[PDB]
């Protein structure tokens, strides 16, 4: 049971190209046997790609994982992950709101992944959503005035991506700002926000509360009884 | 119930039968039966019988009317189902009988487009083959039609072996692994505790007359090498006697076994006992040159498929040719000179003789279907893949030598 | 007239079909055709354009300097020129308003497929074609 045959039975997949039928070495580092698999196509630069688990999940499977692939799967093949994200965070400095938007959504659907986190902390934009949310609620008040549903989608995405990537843990927790709190003001303080961007805002808060005491007493600087009741208000059983 | 051509109660079950591989999610065999159902009826205008209606939906029904509405849901079925020459087929024919019968050109229309949206997904769509395991049953206490006999499954897409072993025994309590592949047992064909025993067998080609002389893509010979089939090929080896470990061509018989079925896959249920057997052994030397001279297909048949494409397939082809060199230079020709080129393989039997002299005009022609390889991967070179070339060339050259002098075979 | 002068070219054109310097024939069974799509009339165009490609034969081997062009010299295997000639005509068709005689050549063109060239890009796209004129026969 435990030595199959190292090559097995999953139909790869590539864009544009027919999906290719043969079975791939479980015995062969995922960099040779992208190699050939690119060539089967005849294609190159290998390099640069990276096996999606081509379900809903979208994982990158890495050697640890490639045992718990099974016979006759789809696998779609997207750059590598450090050139997806470094595309993406590149279109989320895009000042046209649409890269952004198309960014921050590919964002949103990735981040679920571990191994996408650590090479988008590898990359540091953590830091760029940082400084990017705690100042642009600030910065596009003009055109702010047409894109606050604009900023809301923009504003949700970011934060569920960001919860996904923060809640592993392996990230360091100074990462907010006091500007962070002053982004959570302007959620929890004015009139009714998106839900969403309060659920993730409300997260980060409960994470911050896990990690130390003296950030507590920062965020408790921002609480106030009368606010938080308001989202009792909010009947969703979730909020 | 067809034997004894109850028409009515036949329907009725063919029914109960898209209903059950409806909720088993089969298409093509739900489709098949949904056929056989529909080749009952005929391309009259006359609404010659109610009685053939199930009781469900009834207007003046004009055949015709129920011909063309089975189809629909038929051509749904195939498409769903994934495979597409039958549909294209029934195509053929539904969109005749509306042109020239009905003249409803809007479903004239609908019906041709969806059946070209078919053709390109034929050559854009992958078609998984799946294999074909053999399943004896040996065993007292079976049900009485499933004893002493051998059902050979077309098993799932992506599914191997011991998957479709999981199937059947999980499905039997009583579970037996029952190793020799080959023979029955006396004991067993009465007593009770079931013996089985499983194995996959490799299908018999479709060949479809005059397709053979035609620049038919890949996609043509897997649709048929895996499909509507009938004969399924099993081979075991042999070696027994003259042990020379060197190379034991001489005793390396095999034993491939095929069957013969009553009907063809695929049909309306997705295995069937077996009908007719194919008990078969040859002795190695006829056995590896059928080897070579099918391997001089191969490589034949991709030249011409390649004949034609630039950016064809490349990688794998050239593997094919570094096959051809690197382990069959020493390995696959040694034998060549040893286990053939030598006086005891005539001491083998003087009764025929168009042995040697035949593997010698096959690879006579074999070496130029590697030159053709050669020069068109001169096209297809990459920046790693000069290097390859010039060295399976440098032996290519002294294989020339090797074919020539050394060989002794007849340049032509 | 230019009417009147290729109703004068087609009766040196006859002139031909009797003295068949079939070569010269067709070249300047191009130049009637030529002006015609110079005047926008698709009928003679389509009819002369098929008899000359209607010499041709589906064989693959083109042989005649004759059935041979002179536009971008290759061997020009006669029934690619064939199908060229008879994608053209369709799309005079097309701008023809009648499609019966159109359909009866995607007929041909799409055996002539599954006969030889098996492209099923070509298949469904002279299929979305035939529909194109079954949807017209019916709306005109």
């Amino acid at each position: 049971m435990p030595p199959p045959a190292d090559i097995v039975k999953v139909a790869i997949e590539w864009p544009g190209a027919y999906p290719k039928l043969m079975e791939i070495d479980q015995k062969k580092p995922l960099s040779a046997i992208i190699k050939e698999v690119c060539d089967g196509w005849s294609l190159a630069n290998h390099e640069y790609f990276a096996l999606q688990h081509a379900d809903s999940s979208n994982f990158y499977i890495t050697e640890k994982n490639r045992n718990e692939i099974k016979n006759g799967t789809i696998l779609r093949l997207t750059t590598s992950p450090a050139q997806n994200a470094q595309q993406l965070h590149e279109r989320i400095q895009s000042s046209s709101m649409d890269a952004k938007l198309e960014a921050l959504k590919d964002l949103a659907s990735l981040s679920r992944d571990v191994t996408f986190a650590q090479e988008f902390i590898n990359l540091d934009g953590i830091s760029l959503l940082t400084q990017m949310v705690e100042s642009g609620t600030e910065r596009y008040q003009k055109l702010q005035k047409i894109m606050k549903p604009c900023f809301g989608d923009m504003l949700s995405f970011t934060l569920t991506a960001f919860v996904e990537l923060m809640d592993h843990g392996i990230v360091s927790w100074d990462t907010f700002s006091v500007a962070f709190i002053k982004k959570i003001a302007s959620f929890v303080n004015k009139s009714a926000i998106d839900i969403s961007i309060l659920q993730r805002s409300l997260a980060i808060l409960e994470s911050m509360v896990l990690n130390s005491h003296d950030l507590y007493q920062k965020v408790a600087q921002e609480i106030t009884i009368g606010q938080l009741i308001p989202h009792l208000q909010g009947s969703d059983q979730e909020i | 119930y067809k034997e004894k051509k109850r028409e009515d109660i036949y329907i009725r079950y063919l029914y109960k039968l898209r209903d059950l591989h409806r909720d088993c999610e089969n298409y093509t065999e739900a489709a098949y039966t949904l056929l056989l159902h529909a080749e009952l009826l005929q391309w009259s205008d006359k609404p010659c019988v109610p009685h053939l209606l199930q009781r469900d939906s009834y207007y003046v029904y004009t055949q015709q009317e129920l011909k063309e509405k089975l189809y629909q849901e038929i051509i749904s079925y195939f498409d769903k189902g994934k495979m597409w020459e039958k549909a294209i087929k029934l195509s053929k024919e539904l969109a005749e009988t509306y042109e020239s019968k009905v003249f409803d050109y809007e479903g004239l229309g609908n019906l041709l487009k969806k059946r070209a949206s078919f053709y390109e997904n034929i050559i854009k769509a992958m078609r998984p083959q799946p294999e074909y395991f053999a399943v004896g049953y040996y065993g007292q206490g079976f049900p009485s039609f499933l004893r002493n006999k051998i059902f050979i499954y077309r098993g799932k897409e992506y599914e191997r072996r011991e998957d479709f072993s999981l199937r059947l025994l999980t499905q039997f309590p009583n579970a037996e692994k029952m190793t020799s592949t080959t023979p029955p047992g006396e004991d067993i064909k009465s007593s009770p505790k079931q013996y089985m025993q499983c194995f996959t067998v490799k299908p018999v080609m479709s060949l479809p007359p005059s397709y053979k002389d035609k620049p038919v893509p890949e996609q043509i010979l897997n649709y048929y090498r895996a499909n509507e089939v009938q004969q399924f090929r099993y081979s075991r080896p042999f070696r027994k006697g003259e042990k020379d470990p060197d190379n034991e061509f001489a005793t390396m018989w095999i034993e491939r076994t095929t069957y013969t079925t009553a009907y063809t896959f695929p049909g309306i249920l997705k295995w069937f006992e077996v009908k007719q057997i194919s008990t078969e052994e040859i002795s190695p030397l006829e056995n590896a040159i059928e080897t070579m001279e099918l391997t001089n297909e191969r490589i034949s048949n991709c030249v011409q498929q390649h004949a034609w494409d630039r950016s064809l397939s490349v990688h794998p082809l050239s593997m094919l040719l570094s096959g051809i060199v690197d382990p069959a230079v020493m390995g696959g020709f040694s034998n060549y000179e040893k286990a053939f080129f030598t006086e005891k393989y005539l001491q083998e039997h003087p009764e025929d003789q168009e042995k040697v002299e035949l593997l010698k005009r096959l690879i006579a022609l074999q070496m130029p279907l590697l030159t053709e390889g050669i020069r068109i991967h001169g096209e297809k070179l990459t920046e790693q893949l000069k290097p390859l070339h010039e060295r399976l060339s440098s032996c290519f050259r002294e294989l020339k030598e090797k074919v020539e002098k050394h060989y002794g075979v007849i340049t032509l | 007239s230019k009417e009147n002068r290729m109703s004068c070219t087609v009766n040196v054109l006859n002139f031909y079909k009797e003295k068949k310097r079939e070569d010269i024939y067709i070249r300047y069974l191009y130049k009637l055709r030529d002006l015609h799509r110079d005047c926008e009339n698709y009928t003679e165009a389509a009819y002369t354009l098929l008899l000359h490609a209607e010499l041709l034969q589906w064989s693959d081997k083109p042989c005649v300097p004759h059935l041979l062009q002179r536009d971008s010299y290759y061997v020009y295997t006669q029934q690619e020129l064939k199908e060229k000639l008879y994608q053209e005509i369709i799309s005079y068709f097309d701008k023809g308003k009648m499609w019966e005689k159109a359909i009866k050549l995607s007929k041909e063109l799409a055996e002539t497929y599954e006969s030889k060239v098996f492209d099923y890009e070509g298949l469904g796209n002279l299929l979305k074609k035939r529909a194109s004129f079954y949807e017209n026969i019916i709306k005109a």
